[PDB]
């Protein structure tokens, strides 16, 4: 049994502008075993409608996933990733900064 | 297309 | 030039007696094209590119056939493994198992592979002549005694050096306005002033295909890796790839660092230098 714990990015498909429309990527990496749970967050509150890639794998067997969702940034709003897997003793959150 | 034979380990 | 086709297949067992879950991905280059998944409704391998969606009926039914086969093997592989590591029913336990073949620029067979994991390490693979197997511990000596007496090899060889590559060939020319493309990266680089004494210049590669990329930091035209960081390469959502490097300077030496790009899709590989 060897177990990965996830890396995680949180970034718009396109170029951030206020108020166009755009997507919110969470693209979780290098976790093994494949059971992980992830939210995408607005205002700290988790987004109820977002969808997911099919479960691939990596050359060291390390899982990836994209989870994602239609969103329209604005100056004041924030977002986040949270992911819970078998590693972490309680869920990370990553900030969604525009820059990154 | 994938493949049908799969020997068991 | 050159291109691969590649199947990725995830077979988990649940506590106790529940049936596992067995997952099954194809790409081509980086371009997923069909899934199979035991937990959805249709129990059917399932387009997941344009392109692959002109297939008729017995391409579907032939492809849902032989996952099925497949998950079947995985089914009592997962058995065989708890067997030969001692291990109950109680726990979760993974089989992974990647094959496929790449070509050249000819479109003719350059290398095939079939490379086998359980709980996430290495478990048998075939070697590069298609004829032999590594096992990864001894338990797996048991499977590659087994799979040499059997001619296994051959089976697969057949398969890699036949099948695979006429079928990627026949994929890349259907499916040739998404498969053959390369998407040049867009390329920027920020400044961000950390504090009076420190910058950091952060090199942008956007909406670029296929995924394969190097972003490298200079100074003085020396390589340049104290005080970087590398992002891995990322998917946009639409088909296409994102990357960043970034480098930390002091505070008036900006313009003696470049940020090289290096892409398929480029004419010419890239210097950028920070421009006031
Ligand atoms: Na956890």
């Amino acid at each position: 049994m060897i177990q990965r714990t996830p890396k995680i990015q949180v970034y718009s498909r396109h170029p951030a502008e206020n108020g166009k429309s755009n997507f919110l990527n969470c693209y979780v990496s290098g976790f093994h075993p494949s059971d992980i749970e992830v939210d995408l967050l607005k205002n700290g509150e988790r987004i109820e409608k977002v969808e997911h890639s099919d479960l691939s794998f990596s050359k060291d067997w390390s899982f990836y996933l994209l989870y994602y969702t239609e969103f329209t940034p604005t100056e004041k709003d924030e977002y986040a990733c949270r992911v819970n897997h078998v590693t972490l003793s309680q869920p990370k959150i990553v900030k969604w900064d525009r820059d990154m | 297309i994938i493949g049908w034979m799969w020997i068991p380990v | 030039g050159s291109h691969s086709m590649r199947y990725f297949f995830t077979s988990v067992s649940r506590p106790g007696r529940g049936e596992p879950r067995f997952i099954a991905v194809g790409y081509v280059d980086d371009t997923q094209f069909v899934r199979f998944d035991s937990d959805a409704a249709s129990q059917r391998m399932e387009p997941r590119a344009p392109w692959i969606e002109q297939e008729g009926p017995e391409y579907w039914d032939g492809e849902t056939r032989k996952v099925k086969a497949h998950s079947q093997t995985h089914r009592v592989d997962l058995g065989t493994l708890r067997g030969y590591y001692n291990q109950s029913e109680a726990g979760s336990h993974t089989v992974q198992r990647m094959y496929g073949c790449d070509v050249g620029s000819d479109w003719r067979f350059l290398r095939g592979y079939h490379q086998y994991a359980y709980d996430g390490k290495d478990y048998i693979a075939l070697k590069e002549d298609l004829r032999s197997w590594t096992a990864a511990d001894m338990a797996a000596q048991t499977t590659k005694h087994k799979w040499e007496a059997a001619h296994v090899a051959e089976q697969l060889r057949a398969y890699l050096e036949g099948t695979c590559v006429e079928w990627l060939r026949r994929y890349l020319e259907n499916g040739k306005e998404t498969l053959q493309r390369t998407d040049a990266p867009k390329t920027h680089m920020t400044h961000h002033a950390v504090s009076d004494h420190e910058a950091t210049l952060r090199c942008w590669a956007l909406s670029f295909y296929p995924a394969e990329i190097t972003l490298t930091w200079q100074r003085d035209g020396e390589d340049q890796t104290q005080d970087t960081e590398l992002v891995e390469t990322r998917p946009a959502g639409d088909g296409t790839f994102q990357k960043w490097a970034a480098v930390v300077v002091p505070s008036g030496q900006e313009q003696r660092y470049t940020c090289h790009v290096q892409h398929e899709g480029l004419p010419k590989p890239l210097t950028l230098r920070w421009e006031p």
